């Protein structure tokens, strides 16, 4: 294969600044027809990639001029001149001259923005959940930055470990923020054996960890 | 105007053969284009599987596939299909059908998730995550839907049949110890709206042919 | 690109 290497593999862009990804190939991408067949694609989460550039510097229909491509031979460079919030995602370079077709491993682009403390909510289980056999208590951290945060579960005042699962969204396309859900799963026996449920959130944007709680029933 | 859509099974047993079909509309398959299949294991890079030509030249596949790939084209139905034999867990990924044209890969399908597992399909349970007055963080409250105990991926969650989009976060599914998946979809909304506007989560799980519309409202004593 | 590589 023609091995494609991207650099860096993780690129955090600073607002108001330009950004640059490099892609290097193990062989020349110059074809005998005189053209260079290198392409740049953008992939937002949960959707297929978008064709941005073919033929290192030509733009695909509908792609804005702020995306630019340069390079010769084996060195290629994609620059985002002034970023938008929607521009988070994974960027790939791909050669379309050699078989088998190959792509880079991809560069994950996340934006830098102002810190924001999470909005914290707790969701007690519905009665249907209690009837169902198992119960899930949810603690939600909405719309925070940066990504690092810690959630601790406290039942009747005591720390409870080993029954929780975390899931984090990708950086939002609108306000470039993150959100996190922590789900605590218990039996209804275990759920009704106790009364007070709380999640304590520690995060950089909080002067002190914030606790949200509820009383069973 | 060119649109491609992938269809097939979401579950295939291991060592069996994976069949996927990409239907093309907006352009004839008998054009100067290479109709291609490319796969991506979730959260990883793209692996080029191969192509079938719109003309008369022979198809070519990735040598990494170890002579397990057949790519076929059907002009009468205007579609092309992938057959991949002797699948393993490594073949579990997102499959994209695309058109390599005079520029480059012009158009991609939305992507179809194929999971290689022996486990039996299970539809999800949907529970409301209700907002409360004790939980109002300023002027906005949050409500949502918990989708538990389904298999396999994925489910789709919308709010108010797609009318409500801003402020919605559908979280990545987390795999339980049972072998089933669970996720949550939440939304922030002005607490004033709680008195007037009704909020409905629409969950769809096609592998289990389950569609659930569940309205999330505060508790009867709240 | 279509047709480039089997040439």
């Amino acid at each position: 294969d023609v091995v494609m290497t991207q650099s860096p593999l993780s690129l955090s862009i600073t607002p108001g600044q330009p950004a640059s990804i490099s892609c290097r190939s193990s062989q020349s991408l110059v074809h005998s027809d005189g053209k260079t067949y290198l392409s740049w694609y953008q992939q937002k989460p949960g959707q297929p990639p978008r064709l941005l550039i073919y033929q290192v510097s030509n733009w695909y229909s509908g792609v804005p001029d702020r995306f630019s491509g340069s390079g010769t031979g084996t060195n290629f460079t994609l620059k985002i001149s002034r970023v938008e919030a929607a521009d988070v995602g994974v960027y790939y370079c791909g050669q379309g001259v050699h078989l088998p077709r190959t792509f880079g491993q991809g560069t994950k682009v996340d934006i830098k923005r102002t810190v924001a403390a999470p909005s914290v909510f707790i969701f007690p289980p519905s009665e249907d959940q209690v009837k169902s056999g198992t119960v899930s208590v949810v603690c939600l951290l909405n719309n925070f930055y940066p990504r690092e945060a810690s959630v601790k579960w406290k039942v009747d005042g005591v720390l409870k470990t080993g029954n929780s699962q975390e899931s984090v969204t990708e950086q939002d396309s609108k306000d470039n923020t993150y959100s996190l859900s922590s789900t605590l799963t218990l039996s209804n026996t275990d759920y009704q054996s106790h009364n007070v449920y709380a999640c304590e959130v520690t995060h950089q944007g909080l002067s002190s960890p914030v606790t949200k709680s509820f009383n069973r029933g | 105007q060119v649109q491609l859509v992938e269809s097939g099974p979401g579950l295939v047993r291991p060592s069996e053969t994976l069949s996927l079909t990409c239907a093309v509309s907006g352009a004839s398959i008998r054009t100067k284009a290479w109709w291609s299949w490319i796969r991506q294991p979730p959260g990883k890079g793209l692996e080029w599987i191969g192509y079938v030509s719109g003309g008369w030249d022979l198809p070519n596949y990735n040598p990494s596939l170890k002579n397990r790939v057949i790519i076929l084209k059907d002009t009468s139905l205007n579609q092309f299909s992938l057959r991949l034999t002797s699948v393993t867990a490594a073949d579990t990924a997102l499959y994209y059908c695309a058109r390599e044209g005079p520029e480059d890969f012009d158009v991609w399908g939305p992507g179809f998730l194929v999971t290689v597992s022996s486990a039996s399909t299970k539809g999800p349970s949907v529970f409301p995550l209700a907002p409360s007055s004790k939980s109002t963080s300023g002027g906005t409250a949050a409500l949502g839907c918990l989708v538990k105990d389904y298999f396999p991926e994925p489910v789709t969650v919308s709010w108010n049949s797609g009318a409500l989009t801003s402020g919605v976060h559908t979280f990545p599914a987390v795999l339980q110890s049972s072998g089933l998946y669970s996720l949550s979809s939440v939304v922030t909304v002005p607490s004033s709206s709680l008195g007037t506007q009704t909020y409905i989560c629409n969950v769809n799980h096609k592998p289990s042919n389950t569609k659930v519309d569940k309205k999330v409202e505060p508790k009867s004593c709240d | 690109a279509v047709g480039i590589g089997a040439v």
